[PDB]
RNA sequence: CAUCGGUUUGGAGCGGCAGGAUAAUGGCGGAGGAAUGUGGCACGGCUUCUGCUGUGUGUUAUAGCCUCUGACGAUACUGCCA
RNA sequence: CGAUGAUUUUUGCCCUGCACAUUUUAGAUGGAUACGAAUAAGACUUUUUAGUCGCUGGACCAUAGCAGGCUGGCAACGGUGCGCUUAGCGGAAAGGCUUUGUGCGCUUGCCGGCGGAUAGCAAUGUCAACAUGCGCGGGGAUAAAUCCUUUGCAUACGACUUAG
């Protein structure tokens, strides 16, 4: 027999597994599409969340009943310090998807970063990017060879920029590391630009203007182990349930003689990666700015 | 692969008859044994006359007369249907009478479901006016100076193999 | 009717389903079969039909675990794939080996760009299919049903036949100077001979 | 039936040269020249002479002979596109809404566009063919002139415009309101 | 000579068999270049060898060889039936073997 | 002009020269249907043949009447000589080659080789 | 490996004999006939008549075919060969 | 499945030449011999309406020498193998395709002298590429992770984010 009322489903199907996510560090999953004719700019920022405030604002939308009238709106603060770019990646379009052909780096690295490929910086010897440093033998013919094959063969050129954590208060001494595409201009373009910016900062009021509309790729909140009440929204068993009732009463019919992939079931909550669109920049703070 | 006999038979003699009438009839048959199999469904369709009462006299394959002359063959045909009984006229090009009696028989399979159960073999005619020809699909081919290409030719090949690329002109 | 160390098969204007078959079989009897431009493929009957017959494996699934279901490949290697493993005895160990024995690939990659792929007759759409009916062209069901790499696959195979025309006129060029070069041969004591023998 | 053969007769005008390879059809004519591809078709050409060109069907059944009389139509209308051009005038059908039609340029592209259709907000815009000439009758009030060398262009324009200005939610028997084809002629008349 | 071959190449293709039962006592070969009965019938009686590597070595050698004949036609397309002094191992399904020829009769 | 680029089919029409099994030549005399003709030569037999069995020759016997007898046949074959006009084409030269080829022993082809060997040297010598 | 004997599967296998409408055809000779009418002839459209071509006429002509037949000679097919 | 950093002073590692011995091989035993496109059309010299072709690869290249020995000559100044070397092209999985000069061979393109037996009338009568290990010889470099303590952006325990 049916159920005796239809209702909607808790949760969506969309977001399954409800897992942790593989890395802390949310990953652009897609970037913008790649425009020749727009000038060569970067796409994306890396910031650390530090809290919520309070606005008010003047609102500017006709036919509303709270047009040209003050509205008191919640905001979020992202401390973002200039990036530092440090390299520079080109991939190729193949019949099994895109693929790096190759990754130069920049001459000096900061300490921060190269924390980064450590997980005992204080017990090592810090050999990293020695030899490669090492590269720079004169005329520098491997680095130029090989940006020469990026600008021949790359459709896609991504930039490698790290955050300069040190400038947050973060007690973390490593530098978050992250490709961040460039878009606008020939493969060409792309590449002396990515050269021309090797261990220079590139500040937030570079990559967006204010009132824009961005995108942000973050890893959410972790609650660990979720009963199905709150994990999915469940609807409690009454009070008088022998054994508990933050359940979900029946997991399944007789046949299939199994649990179905769609049934609410009690696991991990939070500690997703989530990408949410369409949150609008209401500033660009500066940190020289003292007002 | 079929041939034409000609089997005659006749009622056993009587001492009230005793020269009873000889009764021919032309069968396409593949061989002599259904031949006279053949006569005898024929005639007791006709006349009060039995296997057991009667005699089989000759059995003779007829021939063509001219098996390398292209003719005409008009053929009169008396089928059973899934729903009932049905006389037809068809009209067919071969060589010999024999080989157009077996395109008879491919056809009706082919058209009607007509299995050689149900069919009878009114008459087999060569048609010798060509104004005698009703049927388009063979009269088609008795127009002057015939020609006409065999296009797309479909090579078959011993190999699994070939290096070369397929082609169809002819 | 040579047993090849490698067999790389031109897999355009061939039926899938024909061509699957003498796969199987080649590759069950220890023949190594390469086939390239599976993009190139034939199915007989209108591009609907089949885009339909694609749903019609696609609806089916694990109702339990989507995940344990059929596994729908939506590229053109990977659905002639599907056709010669339905024809191999691959869950055993000699089906395993067998399928072992098979490559399959869209457009021409290396090292196959430069070696020579041949025809297969009887599985050759243009011979099979009577002349008025309609056909499907496996990329574009492909594209259809969620394969993302079709224009990649024709701009790589438009710069691989640029490279195989310099290929073919530098052959001709060269094939036009031995002619020559025959010529001053003929009618000497050799080519006088080998003309006795048939040659 | 499985005819043997079935022809069709090709009549090529003293200024037209028509030319044939590989079912490419390319006519020539004082007003230009059309090509069209017909592999999807299975047939022949013999050049009979200058001005007439045989088309042939060899061992075809009922509809593959249907193929036929439309290829020789599709090439005469080829025909009398480059020696007369084609010419569709459309009449402006409303009851009380007038219909503002305009002849824009976006995007460096031409368009048509319909407003007030109706009385709706709406403003419906039409791409025109490349090859297709639009013009607005100065002869006559409420006509368009779709003009051009293909007929099938010149049809298929005035039928997107025909049907961007269909009825909804009406009986349309009643509200006759739309943009109709009155008059299919040619360039050159005769 | 770069060529030194003095045998036909084959291969071991299957047992004899139905649908669901193989005989193993009989191997069913093809001959390569064979393509009809009457092509194959030239090579009815001709001896046949499998040769194999192993582990250990026998008198030196880590070759092994398995012998056998040709018996009789097998189907339209140019196979024959073998009977080996050993069965075939099941292993060998699509391995090639050696078609010697002799006992000649040329 | 119009330069309309016409089929260069072989056509079946009375007359048209055919090769049976890779062996023997025969003439169309009369058109059965789409798929049968009747066939006859001065070495075959006159019968009733499938046109999928015979291979069409670009040889016409000309004037030919439709349905001419075995005497008209060799007749008109002798005349217009169509032994010598099949002889000169490339497909019996190819077929010819082929048979001889198939005739070669051991020793011949080992002559053979040899030979390939001196002509490849001097047509090396020719190419540089 | 050879040879034998028993069983058995074959060859592009080879030959002789018998039967039939003592095959039917075909080929040769003769007689007759017609048309999907060869040559020729009479009107035409494109050709310096460059398979020019279309329509008429009529009966071998600068092609042939059909029917009947006279004297030979084969083959297919089916059996037998101790 | 890709790009990239660092890769153990450990008698431990990488790259490379030879040499040897072993285990493995879904199964070497002359050569996987490269346009594209159409098929009611193609392909060659050409260049397109002309000649010729297909009607299968029963083709093409290679193929002689104790599994191919020891030596000599001639004709040509070519062919081929290997080793250095010059330059260029190839990123779809390029890992290959070309190329300059040089050195060392071979050449069956042609002609000579010498050798093979006894493995006994067959017995695969043992000749290949992948892998690993080991001796010499040569170029090169000289790390990390985990436990622990700590953190709380994490967490039932594992695991995770930090710091030492
Ligand atoms: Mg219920
Ligand atoms: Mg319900
Ligand atoms: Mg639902
Ligand atoms: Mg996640
Ligand atoms: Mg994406
Ligand atoms: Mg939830
Ligand atoms: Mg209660
Ligand atoms: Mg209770
Ligand atoms: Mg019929
Ligand atoms: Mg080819
Ligand atoms: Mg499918
Ligand atoms: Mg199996
Ligand atoms: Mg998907
Ligand atoms: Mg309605
Ligand atoms: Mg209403
Ligand atoms: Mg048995
Ligand atoms: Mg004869
Ligand atoms: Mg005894
Ligand atoms: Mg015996
Ligand atoms: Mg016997
Ligand atoms: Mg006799
Ligand atoms: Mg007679
Ligand atoms: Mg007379
Ligand atoms: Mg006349
Ligand atoms: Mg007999
Ligand atoms: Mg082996
Ligand atoms: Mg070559
Ligand atoms: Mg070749
Ligand atoms: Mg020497
Ligand atoms: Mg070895
Ligand atoms: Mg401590």
């Amino acid at each position: 027999s049916h159920r005796k009322y239809e209702a909607p489903r808790h949760g969506s199907l969309g977001f399954l597994p409800r897992k942790r996510a593989a890395k802390q560090r949310g990953r652009v999953k897609s970037f913008p599409k790649d425009v020749k004719s727009k000038p060569v700019a970067l796409t994306a920022f890396l910031g650390y969340k530090a809290g919520m405030t309070t606005i008010v604002r003047d609102l500017d939308r006709p036919g509303s009943k709270m047009h040209k009238r003050e509205v008191v709106e919640a905001a979020t603060v992202v401390d973002t310090p200039p990036m530092v770019v440090v390299g520079v990646v080109g991939y190729v379009e193949t019949p099994r998807g895109l693929r790096s052909l190759t990754t130069v780096w920049a001459e000096h690295l900061s300490e921060e970063v190269r924390r980064r490929f450590y997980k005992n910086w204080y017990k090592s010897k810090k050999k990293a990017f020695t030899k490669y440093s090492g590269k720079y033998a004169t005329d520098a013919k491997q680095v130029e060879t090989e940006l020469a094959r990026i600008k021949k063969y790359a459709s896609v050129v991504r930039v490698l920029a790290h955050t300069q954590i040190k400038k947050t208060p973060l007690s973390q001494k490593k530098a978050h590391l992250a490709e961040i595409q460039i878009n606008g201009g020939s493969v060409s373009d792309k590449v002396d630009w990515a050269k021309e910016h090797f261990e220079k900062e590139v500040s937030v009021d570079s990559v967006f203007e204010q009132d824009e509309m961005i995108d942000v790729i973050a890893v959410t909140k972790g609650h660990g182990f979720e009963g199905v009440t709150h994990r999915w929204g469940t609807k409690k068993l009454p009070r008088k349930t022998h054994r508990g009732l933050r359940k979900v009463a029946c997991i399944g019919a007789w046949h299939p003689a199994n649990v179905n992939w769609t049934v609410a079931r009690a696991g991990q909550n939070g500690y997703h990666h989530r990408t949410s669109i369409n949150h609008k920049v209401y500033r660009v703070g500066k940190g020289t700015d003292e007002a | 692969r079929l041939n034409e006999y000609q089997v005659i038979g006749r009622n056993l003699p009587t001492e009230s008859v005793p020269e009873p009438k000889l009764f021919r009839m032309r069968i396409f048959a593949p061989n002599t044994v259904v031949a006279k199999s053949r006569y005898w469904y024929f005639l007791q369709k006709l006349h009060k006359v039995k296997k057991a009462s009667g005699e089989i006299v000759s059995v003779n394959i007829i021939s063509e007369a001219k098996p390398t002359k292209v003719k005409t063959f008009g053929i009169w045909l008396r089928y059973e249907s899934r729903s009932g009984i049905h006389n037809m006229y068809k009209e067919y090009r071969d060589v010999t009478r024999v080989g157009a009696v077996e395109t008879m028989y491919q056809d009706l399979a082919a058209r009607h479901r007509a299995r050689f159960r149900s069919i009878h073999i009114l008459k087999v005619v060569e048609l010798e006016k060509t104004d005698d020809v009703k049927r388009q699909y063979v009269k088609q081919f008795l127009t002057k100076d015939l020609k006409f290409p065999l296009p797309h030719r479909v090579q078959k090949s011993k190999k699994l193999f070939q290096a070369t690329a397929p082609t169809t002109f002819y | 009717s040579s047993f090849e160390k490698v067999v790389v098969i031109d897999g355009k204007g061939h039926l899938l389903g024909r061509l699957a078959s003498i796969v199987s079989k080649q590759i069950l009897n220890g023949q190594k079969v390469v086939v390239v431009r599976c993009e190139e493929l034939n199915i007989s009957g209108e591009f609907f039909r089949n885009k339909l017959k694609y749903h019609d494996y696609l609806r089916k699934a694990t109702r339990y675990n989507k995940k344990k279901g059929p596994f729908h490949f939506r590229a053109p290697s990977r659905i002639l794939y599907k056709a010669i493993r339905g024809m191999i005895p691959h869950k055993t160990a000699r089906g395993k080996a067998a399928l072992e024995r098979l490559k399959v690939f869209e457009g021409v990659p290396p090292p196959y760009d430069k070696k020579k792929r041949v025809v297969v007759p009887q599985a050759l759409r243009v011979l099979r299919l009577k002349p008025g009916r309609k056909y499907t062209t496996v990329g574009k069901l492909s594209s259809a049903v969620g394969w993302k790499y079709e224009s990649v696959v024709e701009k790589l195979e438009e710069k691989r036949k640029v490279q195989s025309a310099e290929y073919y006129a530098k052959k001709k060029a060269l094939t036009k100077k031995l002619n020559a070069a025959k010529a001053s041969t003929a009618e000497s004591e050799a080519a006088q001979k080998l003309a006795a023998f048939g040659y | 039936m499985k005819y043997i053969q079935t022809d069709q007769i090709l009549d090529i005008p003293e200024g037209v040269t028509v030319d044939i390879k590989a079912r490419v059809v390319k006519v020539t004519g004082p007003r230009g020249e059309l090509t069209k591809d017909l592999k999807h078709i299975d047939v022949t050409f013999n050049k009979i002479n200058n001005r007439a060109i045989k088309i042939t069907v060899h061992n075809g059944d009922r509809k593959h002979v249907a193929a036929l009389r439309t290829v020789k139509s599709l090439i005469a209308n080829l025909i009398t596109g480059v020696t007369k051009g084609y010419k569709y005038k459309m009449r402006f059908v409303y009851a009380h809404f007038p219909i503002n039609v305009n002849i824009i340029k976006k995007d460096g592209q031409d368009y048509v566009e319909i407003r007030n259709f109706l009385g709706e907000k709406r403003v419906r815009e039409v791409k025109i063919h490349e090859g297709v000439t639009m013009e607005i009758s100065s002869t006559q009030k409420d006509e368009l002139i779709v003009s051009g060398n293909s007929l099938e262009a010149v049809s298929q324009n005035a039928a997107d415009i025909q049907q961007i200005c269909r009825v909804r939610n009406k009986d349309i028997r009643k509200f006759l309101d739309g943009i109709y084809v009155s008059e299919r002629g040619t360039i050159v008349e005769e | 000579a770069e060529s030194h071959r003095l045998y036909v190449k084959g291969k071991h293709i299957s047992y004899q068999r139905s649908k669901s039962v193989t005989n193993p006592n009989v191997s069913l070969i093809q001959i390569e270049g064979v393509a009809s009965p009457k092509d194959a019938k030239f090579y009815l009686g001709k001896r046949i060898a499998y040769v194999y590597r192993a582990p250990k070595e026998i008198r030196g050698s880590k070759i092994r060889v398995i012998w056998g004949k040709v018996t009789r036609t097998h189907g339209n397309n140019g196979l024959v039936r073998a009977n080996f002094k050993k069965n075939l191992p099941p292993k060998t399904f699509g391995a090639s073997v050696r078609i010697m020829l002799y006992p000649s009769n040329i | 002009s119009s330069t309309v680029k016409a089929a260069n089919w072989r056509f079946v029409e009375v007359g048209r020269v055919v090769l049976v099994d890779n062996k023997e030549l025969a003439t169309i005399v009369e058109i059965i249907d789409q798929k049968r003709v009747l066939i006859d030569g001065p070495k075959i037999q006159r019968q009733a043949i499938a046109l999928a069995k015979i291979v069409l020759t670009p040889i016409v016997l000309p004037n030919l009447p439709r349905g001419s007898r075995t005497a008209t046949v060799t007749k008109k074959w002798a005349a217009a000589d169509i032994d010598a006009k099949w002889a000169a084409s490339g497909w019996a030269k190819k077929l010819a080659n082929k048979e001889r080829r198939s005739q070669l022993s051991d020793f011949e082809r080992f002559q053979v080789m040899v030979l390939k060997k001196q002509r490849r040297f001097a047509t090396k010598k020719a190419l540089v």
